[PDB]
Order: structure tokens, then C-alpha cells, then sequence
């Protein structure tokens, strides 16, 4: 129970957070984290241009958009059919799928925020790029 | 016993009463004793007690709240007075808990030791159905005890009646259940014919009117016929539907309208829609 | 019932008392579904399938009223037979009922 | 509210379920009635209709669809717009129960534990003085 | 309340559990067992030969699922109409009327275990012989 | 455990149980979706999985207690008859993709032996490694 006193009131302690959540994790999904539950509260402080690089606030924004829209989209499979879903909500139903994967799921292996990035360039591509809302033109050119 | 006097006089106002009532069974009368209520008393009697530093329990009730209620209740019979003559005291008290929670004081002990409770529905008096008496919640332990007076003064047929009437409720509840989470549609005639005769018992049996002139007491003799009009309705609606009638056909017969004012007749003319609702299904007989 | 074939078929379907009418492309044959709707004395229309591929967005265009005869794609063309537009039409309905594109 | 919607809650919940499950067998049962019609319709079609083709003769035509025709008529599409109806249906209904029920125990979690570590502070008000 | 503190203690306390129910007895239905609620938590400890009879138990398994898919089937019935049950699950719907009317109602009456298994055995005459899943077969030779 | 496991029972041990969960795993999501769209639509390979999946249910998961044998089962017999089970898996999934009927495995002699592995005490279990592999090879003849 997250809204229990104890775990509830660690939160303000904080600057980052990772959830873990039973249901991924039975899912097979390691590392078991929910990825519209885990922030960062001072994540901006260490992000940009002479720190990690300069579109990782665009891309964290958009995997974060489209991972949440992928999982209620989930829902929305079960409520109608997978059939039944438009072409674009499949696109993201998927892309939820390869954040999962490939993104979240590593094979013991210390990943560096560039080979961080990349992949999640390459899992982004899944979406239609008129899709990329949270990411500027100037990124989508430079870094697509 | 109004707020401005003490608790121990809202206390002992039940003993007074009750002993004044029994006084007057003494004399060979039968007796109502009323009590609004014993919510209130034990609020009295906590404040007593707790003004004298007994412990407090559940709600900070003192322990001894219910043995005395029950010795309360206990006084109330139909006996065989001093020098023979028979007298009685019933006893109708109000339960009026906290706040719905319909636990302590009140409800509690009292549901415990009564053999009756007419549960007034909320409900069902949003919904204008009066008394707003539910059918389903209320109990009584006195039906086998008082059916051969029913059976030998009115009607030889009174508790098969009732209790068939009762299953056709206890089958609607089941059946609204369902309805509640696989919508209606699927519905089979024969189930919604029980709900259409279900639901004519609710309107014109269960529910009354305190404010009509004629409605406002319903004579033992009038209870009888109206069942009997509203089950050999059933029993024609179950009949004419294995005959392939349809439903929809037996929703809108013309003795229907006159059944759901029979509460308001004043005379027999109701036990004549028994003969009126025979020949109306012939009609739907002759129709097919 | 009217049915609608291509015109060979719908000449026979005459001969032999039915009232068949003659197309020979899915657009034509809306234009008959449409003058017979507005018609309207007909509770079924089976229709060559190679003449209604898209019955769904064939009534969604019928718009006019009001009740509609129930629209029936039935078999076609000549090479469209000498398959057996079965198997595949039960991959389909399997898939379409469970949930699972059955390995037939 | 408090105790009362304890128990009604969920039955509607459970007894409630056990019986959309039921209706989820049923449409299994006429799954199996239905797909076996699916095909044998299917089966004279394919048939003399092409009898038709190589064609009096007009009738190993309607002869051949009065048969043909008719037998997928309601076996085609009354048979399923029908079929696929029963079971397209009461499925969504399972998702009722489903998901909803997520709905009846963060209701039922709320207060059976919420009402108690309530029972119990009133207790110690006078439980601690 | 079945779950308040005094009825839900006293459980441990039993071999054997008859649960009443209200919902039962005001279908009609008396005794108002609840047969999904009532249990022989030491009913096998006093049956069988020398004691009862050897077929008393596969008798009451038999009755116990007869009883519960009759009713299920009450509420099928309901669903699809009384004409839409196929011919096995009429029997079963059949048998469960049977059970109530014949087994549980007695016109008050002391019947010897011997007389209530003879009851047991007229009314599983109702269901087909291929439908005895739960009574071995060298009881359907020995006692039907 | 796994290396106690390995180095004095059998170097497959956590392979072997971790493709057996998987199996019993698949046969749980699969019997999950039959509920609702039943078993008609099932394709060979899926009819396979469960086939095997009741296998290692009933000739593996089960064990008789009340048997003198298999009352208790030794290290080195349980390895044995995992890698009966797991190899007649592959051999399965072989056949099924070599177009073999899946009838025809269900109904291979082998299994009945298969079924009664848990009464032998003796390796004539490991025997049966063997006799699958030439039974599907008469399964791989008959095409």
C-alpha cells in the first residue's frame, strides 16, 4: 500500500524516485519499475547540454507520454478488442511493449546515458513521427 | 421526555409507562405501549453512568445496558390476570441509531430481544410506496402462531397466500440482482412477467396510504381479497404466457389499472376483479 | 428479396421468378442498393460479394430513413470460386471471436 | 457509509460473476453450433453456382441459389451477425465484473481496515486516560 | 454476520457445520441450509460400513453437485428461457426441485439415515446413469 | 541450490525446471484464453503445448504417496525423468513442425510408458530417451 503513513510520508525526503510494482513484475517486466509512478524532483538539475545532452528532457518527456498512453491503451484492447483499435493507438500500444523491453529490461550491463538515449531514439521511431509532440523540430532532426 | 430534564427521569420514564400499562391489562384490557425511543434513554442512562464513573465500553455504553432493556422488554405479554380475565401489553419501541449505522445503543440490543421489526425504508418512501414497510428486511417470529386465527376468522388460504406472495418478492430481489449486472435484455417472458406481478405487489399490496381516507386501515377482510385478486392474477399471467401470450399483452390488460386502485375501494367490488380478470385473459385466450 | 448479381447470373435469377438486378462494380451496385432502398418494398438484398467488398460503409451510405433490408454479400467471380474463400473466411471469424490468429 | 455495504458489496461482486462467467460457456457451447453451420452452408455454395457458369438450365441456377442462397441466407448472415452477436456481447460483460471488481475491493480496502484503526483510537481515548 | 467476532470463533469448535441462511428461507427454501457453507468438517469421521452405510459418501458427493448445477441452472434458465436448456441440463434443473421438495422438506418425521439415503437414491434416479461422475460404479450396481 | 545440483546430480538441473515452468506457465495463459474462445480454434503447435504441459502435470507434478516407489523420489531419478519429459517437448515440437499430426504423438506408445515412470526404480526410465527418439523416427517414416 504506497499511501501507507511510512512509505507516504518518504516521498518529500526525496529528489528521485523508482517504484516498483508487484503487477509488472509478474508480468515479467524486470526491472519491475512503473514507469508513470517513478519521478524525478530535481531530475532538470542534472540534465542538458554540458551534463547528459541536450534533448534528454525531450526524450524523457516523450517515452514518459507515450509509455502512458501505451498502458491505457491496455485497457482499452480489453474494453473493445485488439482489432478494434485504430492503427495509431496500436502504434502506441506497441511502443508500451518495446519500453518494456528493450528500454526498461536490461541484461546486467551498465548502461551510459548516451546508450540510454539511443535506445530510446530507436523504440521512439515506432511512433509516427507527427505523433512526437514533447520533442522540438530541432531535436526530431538532429537526433531522429 | 423532552432535553431539558434530567436523564434519570427519561430513564425511569419506561418503567412508569410500562407499569402503567401493565395496571390497566390487569383489569382485563389489552394495552399498546409506545416508545419513542430507547435510543435516546440509553444516551440518558450513559450520561448517568458516566457522571458516575462506571467504565465505559462500546460507544462508552456502561456494561449493564443490556440486561436491563431485555428486563424491560420481558414485561410485556398477554396473561391471565390476578382473580383469571385475560389482559395484555405489546410493546412497539422506535430504534433511532447515531447516524444510520444501526448499531449501538438502540438497534442492537433491541433487534436482539424483540420478535418484530417493520423496517420504514427510505427508499422506498422516496419512491412513494407506503408504508414504506420493506417486505424484505422486516421480520416477524408470531406467523405460525397467528395463522389459524386468519385461517378460521378469514380466510382458510391466509398463510399459503403470504407465503407465496413473499416467494414471488424473494425471487424479484434475486432477479433484480442479476438485472443489475447483465441488463434486462436477455430476460425470458416467464422472468418478466414475475417482476411485472412482483412489481404489482409492491404498488398495490405492500405499498398504502396513511392519508387516505379509505386506505389509511385496511380491514383483515379486505387484506385477504386483494392477495387472492393479485395471486389469481399471477397465476393467469404464468398461465396465459406458458400459452404462448405475450407479456407485453398481459402488461396492459384493462383489469390492471383497476387492481392498482383496489386499495381505494371501500368494498368488495374487489374480489369481483377476480371474475373481471378471468374473462379479460379469455379475451387474450380468444386473441391467442 | 432482391438479389443482385453480375448481369448473365441476374437474367438467370429472372428466368427462374426471382427478382434479380445486374451490375458490374461495387459503386454501381450501391447506386441499386440505394433506388431499391428509397423503393422500398424489400426486407433482404443479397448481393454478389464482388459487388459489395464493403457492406458496412455500404449502409453507412444508403442513409435515408429509417428500416433497412438486412444486405447480404454472397459468393463470386468466375477465378473467385475456383479458391475456396472458406478457409481464409474462418481464420477470420476465429481470430474475430477469441482473440487469436489461429496457425490453420 | 460504514458496515452494511460490507457484505452486499461484494456479493453483487462474486454470485454476481460466478453467473456473467456462465452466460462466457454458454457462447462457447453455441461457438462450436454455429462455426459447424459456418461452413456446410458454405459447402453447397461453392456448388452447383458455378453449375450456374458453365450454364432451365436458369434453375441449375435457381434451383441452385433458391438452395444456395437460401441456405446462407440464414446461415450466412442471419447465422452470425447473430453468432458472432451471442458471444461479441456478453463478452464486454466479463469486463463488468472485470475491471469493475478492481472497483469493489479499493472500496471494501478503504473501510473493513479503514473502520478499524478507528474501533480501536475511540478506545484508546479511555482506553489511555 | 457470519464474520462477527462470536459465530466466526465458535467454527473451530465443530466436526460438523449446518450454516442457515436468510436469503434461503425467504426462497422458500427450509431447512435453510447453505449447501456451499455447511461442512462435514469431521462428517467423514462418522460414516461409511460400520457406522452409517459404505455408500453415504459418494451419495452425498453426488447430491451435493447435482443440487448446486440444478441451481446454476435456475439462473441459466432465467438467462436464455426454460424452451433454449438442452435435455441433460433440464434434468439437472429437475433434480434440484427434487431435491428440495422431497429431501430437505420433511413433514416432520424422524428419518433413520438408512431412510434418508433410500430418499437420496429415488431422486438421483432423475439424472441419466452416465451423469453419476462422483459414485463409483460398484455402488450404481449394489444400490440403485 | 542449483550448483549442488549441477556439479552432483545433473549440470542441467536449472535449465531443465526453469523449461518446465515455462511450460506449465504458457499452459496456464493458454487455458486462460480456451475459457473464453474455447478450444477449437487452437493450432497444432498450441494443441502440442498442452499436451506436454498434462504430461509433466500428471507424470511429474503428481506424485503417489501412498505408492511403495513413489512414495519418495531420489535426485538422480527426478533429473531422469525431467529429461524424459523435456526431450519427448522437443521431439513434439519437431514432429508438429515436420507437419506430424498431432494425433499421431498423442497416441505414440511411449507415453503410456511415460505415464507409469514415476513407479519404476529402476533407470529403465532413461531408456525411454531412446525409445521416443525412434518412436517419432516410425512417426518421421510414416511422415
Amino acid at each position: 500500500d504506497r499511501t501507507h503513513p511510512i512509505p507516504d510520508l518518504t516521498g518529500y525526503i526525496t529528489e528521485g524516485q523508482i517504484q516498483l510494482s508487484r503487477e509488472l513484475h509478474r508480468k515479467g517486466i524486470y526491472p519491475p519499475i512503473d514507469p508513470l509512478p517513478s519521478l524525478s524532483r530535481l531530475m532538470n538539475n542534472g540534465v542538458g547540454k554540458g551534463k547528459t545532452r541536450e534533448d534528454h528532457k525531450q526524450v524523457s518527456d516523450q517515452l514518459y507520454s507515450a509509455y502512458a498512453n501505451g498502458v491505457d491503451i491496455r485497457k482499452l484492447v480489453a474494453i473493445i478488442g485488439e482489432d478494434a483499435l485504430t492503427e495509431n493507438d496500436r502504434r502506441y500500444l506497441q511502443f508500451a511493449d518495446a519500453f518494456e523491453r528493450f528500454f526498461i529490461n536490461q541484461g546486467q550491463q551498465n548502461r551510459s546515458i548516451e546508450e540510454s538515449l539511443q535506445i530510446a531514439w530507436a523504440l521512439l521511431s515506432m511512433l509516427p513521427q507527427g505523433e512526437l509532440k514533447r520533442i522540438s523540430k530541432d531535436h526530431i532532426g538532429k537526433y531522429y | 421526555n423532552t432535553s431539558n430534564m434530567p436523564v434519570a427521569a427519561r430513564e425511569a420514564s419506561i418503567y412508569v409507562g410500562v407499569t402503567i400499562a401493565e395496571y390497566f391489562r390487569d383489569q382485563g384490557f389489552s394495552v399498546a405501549l409506545m416508545a419513542d425511543s430507547t435510543s435516546r434513554w440509553a444516551e440518558a442512562l450513559r450520561e448517568i453512568s458516566s457522571r458516575l464513573e462506571e467504565m465505559p465500553a462500546e460507544e462508552g455504553y456502561p456494561p449493564y445496558l443490556a440486561a436491563r432493556l431485555a428486563a424491560f422488554y420481558e414485561r410485556a405479554g398477554k396473561v391471565i390476570t390476578l382473580g383469571g380475565e385475560e389482559g395484555a401489553v405489546t410493546i412497539v419501541g422506535a430504534v433511532s441509531p447515531p447516524g444510520g449505522d444501526m448499531s449501538e445503543p438502540v438497534t442492537q440490543s433491541t433487534l436482539r430481544i424483540v420478535g418484530a421489526f417493520w423496517r420504514l425504508d427510505a427508499s422506498l418512501a422516496f419512491r412513494r410506496h407506503f408504508p414504506a414497510i420493506n417486505w424484505n428486511g422486516s421480520y416477524s417470529l408470531f406467523t405460525s402462531a397467528l395463522d389459524p386465527w386468519y385461517r378460521e376468522n378469514v380466510a382458510e388460504d391466509y398463510p399459503e397466500l403470504r407465503d407465496a406472495i413473499s416467494e414471488l418478492l424473494q425471487r424479484e430481489a434475486g432477479l433484480q440482482e442479476i438485472v443489475q449486472l447483465v441488463g434486462p435484455d436477455a430476460l425470458q417472458d416467464a422472468e418478466r412477467l414475475v417482476i411485472e406481478v412482483g412489481r404489482i405487489i409492491r404498488e398495490d399490496f405492500l405499498q398504502q396510504n396513511a392519508y387516505h381516507e379509505v386506505d389509511a386501515y385496511c380491514s383483515m377482510k379486505k387484506a385477504y381479497g386483494i392477495m387472492k385478486m393479485i395471486l389469481a392474477f399471477y397465476k393467469e399471467a404464468e398461465a396465459a404466457i406458458k400459452r404462448g401470450v405475450s407479456i407485453d399483452e398481459i402488461l396492459q390488460l384493462p383489469v390492471l389499472e383497476r387492481i392498482g386502485r383496489a386499495r381505494y375501494v371501500s368494498e368488495e367490488e374487489f374480489p369481483a376483479y377476480f371474475e373481471e380478470a378471468m374473462k379479460e385473459i379469455q379475451g387474450a385466450f380468444k386473441a391467442l | 428479396m432482391a438479389v443482385i448479381a453480375d448481369p448473365e447470373t441476374a437474367q438467370g435469377f429472372r428466368l427462374a421468378g426471382l427478382e434479380g438486378y445486374g451490375a458490374s462494380s461495387a459503386e454501381e451496385a450501391q447506386s441499386l442498393l440505394e433506388t431499391l432502398v428509397e423503393r422500398g418494398g424489400y426486407a433482404l438484398v443479397a448481393v454478389d460479394e464482388a459487388l459489395l467488398p464493403d457492406p458496412e460503409r455500404a449502409v453507412e451510405r444508403l442513409m435515408r430513413g429509417r428500416d433497412l433490408p438486412v444486405l447480404l454479400p454472397i459468393a463470386g467471380l468466375k477465378e473467385a470460386f475456383q479458391g475456396h474463400d472458406v478457409e481464409g473466411y474462418m481464420r477470420e471469424l476465429v481470430r474475430k471471436t477469441i482473440g487469436f490468429d489461429i496457425k490453420l | 457509509m460504514s458496515q452494511v455495504s460490507p457484505t452486499r458489496m461484494n456479493l453483487l461482486q462474486r454470485r454476481g460473476q460466478l453467473r456473467l462467467a456462465q452466460k462466457g460457456v454458454d457462447l462457447l457451447k453455441k461457438k462450436r453450433d454455429a462455426l459447424v453451420a459456418e461452413f456446410f452452408g458454405l459447402v453447397r455454395e461453392a456448388m452447383e453456382a458455378r453449375k450456374a457458369l458453365d450454364q432451365r438450365y436458369a434453375e441449375a441456377l435457381i434451383r441452385v441459389a433458391n438452395t444456395e442462397t437460401r441456405l446462407k441466407k440464414i446461415g450466412e448472415e442471419i447465422k452470425k451477425t447473430t453468432r458472432r452477436v451471442n458471444a461479441l456481447e456478453q463478452v464486454v460483460i466479463p469486463g463488468i465484473r472485470a475491471q469493475i471488481r478492481f472497483i469493489q475491493q479499493v472500496l471494501e480496502q478503504r473501510e473493513r481496515e479503514d473502520t478499524f484503526r478507528l474501533k480501536r483510537i475511540k478506545g484508546k481515548i479511555e482506553a489511555r486516560e
